[PDB]
């Protein structure tokens, strides 16, 4: 990080794993109706 | 009815195939997907910006997206040195913001917006049989890709320059003055043996 | 189609109908006007009596703003490419005629045409000619002659019906005679007007902040699109 | 040299063509096959909008 | 070798042109159909 | 000026939390577009204002 | 001197030659009766040739005045560079652009194929509009539209309008005859027409036509 | 039928007066309506112009292909003396006569006045036979006979032959316009036409035509 955005260095390191969770969100959303 | 198994005839693991006759929800699916692509392009870029070290060579750090910007030549000098990080930061943050707009549009069409645009919008509506309309949409996509190619041409010809690797004294960013557009040379590469 | 897209109930609004309800429109607008997008989030014209003078102010500001947006650039557009005209920065164009200024010509025609400096018989001439024209727009019939266009000011003026659209001697070609063509040109006039209106602020706030040439903003920004932004000027 | 050979490796020529004698054979087969197909077009389905799809 | 090379190009381009002008020649209607 | 960035950034992140939590719930409720509509309008407007304010302040940060 | 009816001013004159080519007795402007090669006996052909003569006259006025103007400007007060109207077409390749009126502040154009691509599209659209209307007044008269084309209205009185027809075609055929002289003394002397006139005002006949008359001996 | 009828594809699209010229509406192939001069108001004149245009077309196709073919073959792998159709005629005078295909064991033709005599005799024979009707076909149609010099027999159906008429005329008009292009290029650049194509494809913006724009300066 170049400048005063430096204290966001924890929440930057969570960002790229977030797009994978949409598949699991779709599976949980279709399990919510018990797959029907 | 719409999101049903026994009427649509498709199971839960073939759920996207229930959108074959649903233009608005199909559009929302695509725009949400483009939001995912732009969001990954922002997130991995800012991850590599946060983990980037400038004194160390770029291939020794396991980075893939920052060389794609350094090849265009933002924030680089002669010999392949790295002088700045703020262009990389801008290229991350702009994608990370625009992904929110695309995600909002995708969720709006996929939840509230109308299923069939062919009823109240005779422009955006389309039937899979309508060959003239399919060629229309293909024409719009080709025009957008042509402007996408001319953006790269303008960045090479007028805006700053591109990092050549064949400049003497090490690689260097230079401005292309005479792009060789000989047809007998350029249509050689498409035909040469693989 | 031509009148249907820009009049009636189902005209184009300033938001999509998926963001509207198509019944939450402020009810005193209801079409029948060119340039009607159902746009009033605050309600500054809630009586229909106010809408008449707002039409008048809108049309006057539009017709001044178009000429302003043309003349704010075209002499500067000549000088930055190399004309002989005295300085084209529009905010300093006034303080060049102060005690000894000249000018030039060739908007459409030829000719480098100087001017023997008339300034003190220009200020009062502006005041007198506008004191003619503005009271004529209020009520005054004015003189009649000097042959512009067709008609050539036959007697004085109409019997009425024209608070904003006289059109008698003002069509040298008879442009709008069909009502639908008239309505098309109404919509085009109000749209080009409103864009000129927003463009005037687009020149003005640049003249506030940057203090540079507005036509020169082209030759700086299109030349260098990352050397001239807000982010290069505000921080300095 | 010692012997005789085409020396066609590493050249980068379109379709591997060296002679124009070698080049004419491509068109001389392609055009005749196209002509036989275009004659055989008589006994096929040509139509205004009778399209073969969903 | 050139006598061989003309013959190889002839056979290859004959079979490839037969392929392409076969598939242009009304393929998805030679099925059992409906 | 650093704190002027960081308070606006925390506000932007928390507004984004509010969007990601509520806006799918408001959309998926069968009358949520009728009920919570001006709230979504004001939330999107506040989000855009925070983005533009952070973007303008990053020029003044030297 | 009525230029209509049986007493139009014949081109011959005193040998007025009654029993003319008998398919015309006035009634259209320009009619004298001079049909010696005999090409327009049919009425439809005669209508086509009225059309073609009128359009060539109305182009030839502009083609003559555009050769009158710039050498007079070079005489009086201006700067052009390639001032002669032959080499004025080659002002794109000249130095760095085409300075209209010699002012490098306005257009200063290059890219001859871009100028030609603008020209062909604009002229095709305006000629199609000249054929069958569209905008700018619907197609009402194939030769004499006048509706949007009278910002002054000189077509009020019918006898004066016929007089303006006859003056129009009299002042057209003169320009059409002059432009062929431009094109011939283009090839013969190579030089400017006002250059030749400024030679001929000074010199009565010592440089007249016949010094420039021994060219094509092979 | 789209190609001819009251709704053919006219020569300006929507800008074709929204009306034909008032004497031809279909009934013949190649009819778009472009007689703006009105030269064919009489039907026998119009028939003579078709009978002339078709023969100019059928000669213009062969005149195209016989000009193209030698710059293909000689520049590819053979020898023709000179293959450019300027110097195709001067191959009799050159060294030993005209070696057809560059082979001094077939024809090897000399004696140009004898070749001229054979041409005059045989072309007199065929151009008399085309008018009256002689051997290998009786005179029945001056333009579309349909006899022993049409061996494959494609003109049996009326509609397909009506389409092939329009195909022949369209290719004919294209061949004539191309041959006019060959002749004007032959005047201007003095080079072969396929040589002009290979010179234009190398640098399309500067070897366009406008480099050869100051050749004919007076
Ligand atoms: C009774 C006397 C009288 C005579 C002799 C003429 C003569 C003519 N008038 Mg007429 N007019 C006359 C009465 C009147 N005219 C007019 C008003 C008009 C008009 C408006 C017009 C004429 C025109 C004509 C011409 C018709 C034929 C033509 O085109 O010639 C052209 C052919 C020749 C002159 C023959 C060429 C001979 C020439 C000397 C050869 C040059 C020799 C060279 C050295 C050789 C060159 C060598 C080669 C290699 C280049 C002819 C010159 C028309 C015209 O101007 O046509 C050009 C025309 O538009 N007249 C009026 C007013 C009412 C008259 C009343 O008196
Ligand atoms: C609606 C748009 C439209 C326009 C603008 C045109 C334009 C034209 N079409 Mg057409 N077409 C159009 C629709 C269609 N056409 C056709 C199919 C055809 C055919 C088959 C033909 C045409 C032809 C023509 C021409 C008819 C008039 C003419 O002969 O030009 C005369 C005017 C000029 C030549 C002026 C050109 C301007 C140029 C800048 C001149 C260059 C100047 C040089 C410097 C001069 C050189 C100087 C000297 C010293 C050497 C004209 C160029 C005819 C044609 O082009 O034949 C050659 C023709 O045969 N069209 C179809 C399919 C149905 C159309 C459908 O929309
Ligand atoms: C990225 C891939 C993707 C996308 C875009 C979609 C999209 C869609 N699927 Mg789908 N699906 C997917 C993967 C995907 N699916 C996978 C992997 C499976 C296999 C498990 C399925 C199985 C499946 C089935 C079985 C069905 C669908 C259906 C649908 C459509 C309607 C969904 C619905 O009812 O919304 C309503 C959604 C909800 C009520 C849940 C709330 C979800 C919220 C909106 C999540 C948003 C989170 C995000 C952070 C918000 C950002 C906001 C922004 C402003 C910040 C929709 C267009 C259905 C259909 O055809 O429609 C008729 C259907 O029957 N899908
Ligand atoms: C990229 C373009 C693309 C698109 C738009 C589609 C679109 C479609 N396909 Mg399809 N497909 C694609 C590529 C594509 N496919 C490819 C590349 C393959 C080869 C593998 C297939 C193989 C395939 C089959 C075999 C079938 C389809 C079917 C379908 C239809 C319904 C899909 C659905 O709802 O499944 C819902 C989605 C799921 C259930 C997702 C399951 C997840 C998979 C199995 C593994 C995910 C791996 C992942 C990367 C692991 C990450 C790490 C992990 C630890 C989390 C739909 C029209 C089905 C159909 O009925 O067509 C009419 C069908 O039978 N497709
Ligand atoms: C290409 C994708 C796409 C398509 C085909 C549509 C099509 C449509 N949208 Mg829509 N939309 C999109 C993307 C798209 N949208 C996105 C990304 C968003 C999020 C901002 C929205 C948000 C949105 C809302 C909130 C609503 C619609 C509605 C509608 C429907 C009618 C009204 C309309 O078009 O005005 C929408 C007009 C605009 C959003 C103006 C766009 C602004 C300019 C033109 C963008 C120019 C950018 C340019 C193309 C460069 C590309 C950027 C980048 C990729 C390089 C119409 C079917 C309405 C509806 O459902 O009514 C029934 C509705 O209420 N849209
Ligand atoms: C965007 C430019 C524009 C357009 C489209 C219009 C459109 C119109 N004006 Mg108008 N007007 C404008 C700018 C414009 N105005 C400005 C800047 C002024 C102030 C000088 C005026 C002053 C004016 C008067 C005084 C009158 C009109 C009238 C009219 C109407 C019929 C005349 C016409 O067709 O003009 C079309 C104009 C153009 C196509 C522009 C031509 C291109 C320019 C010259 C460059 C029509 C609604 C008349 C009317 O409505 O009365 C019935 C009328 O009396 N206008
Ligand atoms: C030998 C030349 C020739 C002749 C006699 C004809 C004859 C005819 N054409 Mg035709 N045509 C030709 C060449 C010719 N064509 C060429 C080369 C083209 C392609 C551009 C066309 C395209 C064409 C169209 C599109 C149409 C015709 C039509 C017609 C018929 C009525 C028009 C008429 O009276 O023409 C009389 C023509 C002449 C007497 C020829 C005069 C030749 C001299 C030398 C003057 C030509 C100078 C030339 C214009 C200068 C520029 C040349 C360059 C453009 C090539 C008539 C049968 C119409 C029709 O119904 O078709 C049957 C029609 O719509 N023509
Ligand atoms: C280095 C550069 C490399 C360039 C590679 C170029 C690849 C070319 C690929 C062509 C694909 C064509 C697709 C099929 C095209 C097709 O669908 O055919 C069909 C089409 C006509 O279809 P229709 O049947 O509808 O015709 C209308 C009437 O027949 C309707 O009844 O014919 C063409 O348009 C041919 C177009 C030119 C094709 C090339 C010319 C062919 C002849 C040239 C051979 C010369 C013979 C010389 C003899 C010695
Ligand atoms: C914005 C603008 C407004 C112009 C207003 C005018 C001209 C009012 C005239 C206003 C003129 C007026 C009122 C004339 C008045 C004449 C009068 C009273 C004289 C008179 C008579 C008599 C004696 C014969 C008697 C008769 O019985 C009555 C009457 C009346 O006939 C012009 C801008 C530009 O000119 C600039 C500034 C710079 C250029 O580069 C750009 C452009 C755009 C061209
Ligand atoms: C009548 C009769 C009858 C009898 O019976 C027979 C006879 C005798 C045959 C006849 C006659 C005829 C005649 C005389 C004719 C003539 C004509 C002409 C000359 C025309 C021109 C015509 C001419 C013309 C148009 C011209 C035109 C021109 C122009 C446009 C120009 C243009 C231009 C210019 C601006 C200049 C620059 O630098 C360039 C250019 C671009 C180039
Ligand atoms: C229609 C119309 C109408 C209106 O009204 C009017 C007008 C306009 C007038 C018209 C038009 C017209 C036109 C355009 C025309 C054109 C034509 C042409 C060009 C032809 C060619 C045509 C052309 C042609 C034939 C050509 C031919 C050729 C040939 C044979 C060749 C031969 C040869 C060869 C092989 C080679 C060798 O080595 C030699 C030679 C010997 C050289």
């Amino acid at each position: 990080l170049p400048e005063a955005y430096a204290p966001f260095a924890p929440i930057v390191d969570v960002l790229p794993v977030i797009p994978v969770f949409f598949i699991l969100l779709a599976f949980v959303w279709q399990a919510a109706v018990s797959f029907r | 009815g719409g999101r049903d198994q026994e009427t649509t005839g498709f199971a839960w693991w073939s759920g996207n195939a229930r959108l074959i006759n649903l233009s608005g929800k199909l559009l929302g699916a695509h725009v949400a997907h483009a939001g995912l692509i732009v969001f990954w392009a922002g997130a991995m870029n800012l991850f590599e910006v946060s983990h980037f070290v400038p004194e160390k060579p770029m291939y020794e750090q396991g980075l893939i997206l920052l060389p794609h910007i350094a090849t265009l030549g933002y924030g680089v000098g002669p010999g392949g040195e790295i002088i700045d990080t703020f262009p990389y930061f801008v290229s991350g943050v702009l994608h990370l913001i625009s992904s929110a707009v695309l995600g909002f549009g995708g969720v709006y069409h996929s939840l509230i917006g109308p299923e069939t645009l062919e009823e109240s919008y005779p422009f955006f509506g389309y039937v899979w049989k309508d060959k003239n309309k399919m060629t229309n949409i293909l024409g719009y996509h080709l025009i957008m890709l042509g402007l996408g190619a001319w953006l790269l041409v303008w960045k090479a010809m007028y805006f700053g320059g591109v990092y050549d690797t064949w400049a003497p004294g090490g690689g260097d960013v230079r401005v292309i003055t005479n792009p060789t557009t000989n047809a007998a040379v350029i249509f050689g590469y498409l035909v040469k043996s693989p | 189609a031509d009148l249907d897209k820009w009049y009636g109930p189902d005209r184009k609004l300033f938001l999509p109908s998926g963001l509207y309800d198509r019944s939450e429109i402020p009810e005193y607008l209801n079409g029948e006007l060119a340039g009607d997008y159902g746009y009033d989030p605050l309600g500054l014209g809630k009586d229909p009596e106010t809408v008449a003078k707002y039409r008048e102010n809108e049309l006057l500001h539009a017709r001044w703003a178009m000429l302003a947006a043309a003349g704010i650039l075209i002499p500067e557009g000549l000088q930055a490419n190399g004309a002989n005209i005295k300085g084209g920065t529009w905010f300093e164009t006034g303080a060049e005629m102060l005690n000894g200024g000249t000018l030039n010509y060739f908007a459409v025609p030829w000719g480098i045409v100087s001017n023997p400096l008339p300034l003190f018989a220009v200020i009062a001439v502006e005041v007198g000619l506008m004191g003619a024209v503005e009271f004529y727009r209020r009520n005054g019939t004015g003189p009649a002659g000097y042959s512009p266009g067709i008609g050539k000011f036959d007697s004085s003026v109409f019997d009425g019906l024209d608070p904003l659209y006289p059109g008698g001697p003002f069509d040298p070609l008879g442009l709008a005679d069909d009502p639908e063509v008239l309505q098309e040109l109404k919509v085009k006039e109000i749209k080009n007007g409103r864009l000129a209106m927003v463009s005037v602020l687009g020149f003005a706030v640049q003249s506030y902040v940057t203090g540079e040439g507005p036509y020169a903003n082209w030759t700086k920004h299109v030349a260098d699109p990352f050397g001239y932004n807000l982010l290069t000027v505000l921080g300095a | 040299l010692v012997d005789e050979r085409m020396n066609g490796d590493g050249t980068g020529r379109p379709f591997g063509v060296n002679d124009p004698v070698l080049g004419w054979v491509l068109l001389g087969v392609f055009g005749t096959m196209w002509a036989i197909w275009f004659i055989g077009q008589k006994d096929l389905g040509d139509f205004e909008d009778a399209d073969d799809g969903l | 070798m050139l006598t061989l090379k003309i013959f190889v190009y002839t056979v290859v381009t004959f079979f490839v042109c037969l392929f392409i002008f076969g598939f242009l020649s009304n393929d998805p209607a030679r099925n059992p159909g409906k | 000026m650093t704190s002027i960035l960081q308070v606006a950034l925390l506000a932007l992140i928390f507004v984004s939390f509010a969007l990601v939590v509520g806006v799918p719930v408001v959309f998926a409720t069968p009358n949520g577009w009728t009920d919570n509509k001006g709230a979504v309008f004001s939330g999107l407007s506040l989000w855009l204002l925070l983005v533009f304010v952070v973007g303008i302040l990053n020029s003044f940060v030297v | 001197i009525e230029f209509y009816g049986p007493n139009r001013a014949k081109w011959l004159g005193p040998y007025s030659e009654n029993a003319t080519p008998a398919y015309l007795t006035g009634e259209f402007p320009g009619d004298y009766g001079w049909d010696t090669a005999g090409l327009s006996a049919d009425p439809e052909t005669f209508k086509r040739y009225r059309e073609l003569e009128l359009i060539h006259a109305r182009w030839a006025m502009l083609g003559a005045l555009g050769c009158i103007t710039p050498e007079l400007l070079a005489k009086s007060g201006t700067q052009f560079g390639e001032a002669v109207w032959f080499k004025a077409g080659a002002q794109i390749f000249s130095e760095g652009g085409l300075d209209y009126l010699g002012n490098p502040s306005l257009v200063h154009a290059q890219n001859i194929v871009a100028t030609l691509a603008v020209q062909v599209i604009l002229m095709g659209l305006v000629e199609g509009y000249r054929v069958n209307g569209g905008p700018a007044g619907e197609g009402l008269d194939p030769l004499y539209p006048g509706e949007s084309f009278d910002p002054l209205g000189l077509a009020d009185d019918p006898d004066t309008f016929a007089e303006l027809k006859v003056k129009e075609i009299k002042n057209g055929r003169l320009a059409m005859f002059s432009m062929f002289g431009f094109f011939v003394q283009a090839i013969v002397t190579g030089k400017g027409p006002i250059q030749n006139l400024d030679d001929h005002l000074s010199n009565p006949t010592v440089n007249n036509a016949f010094a420039f008359a021994t060219k094509f001996t092979p």
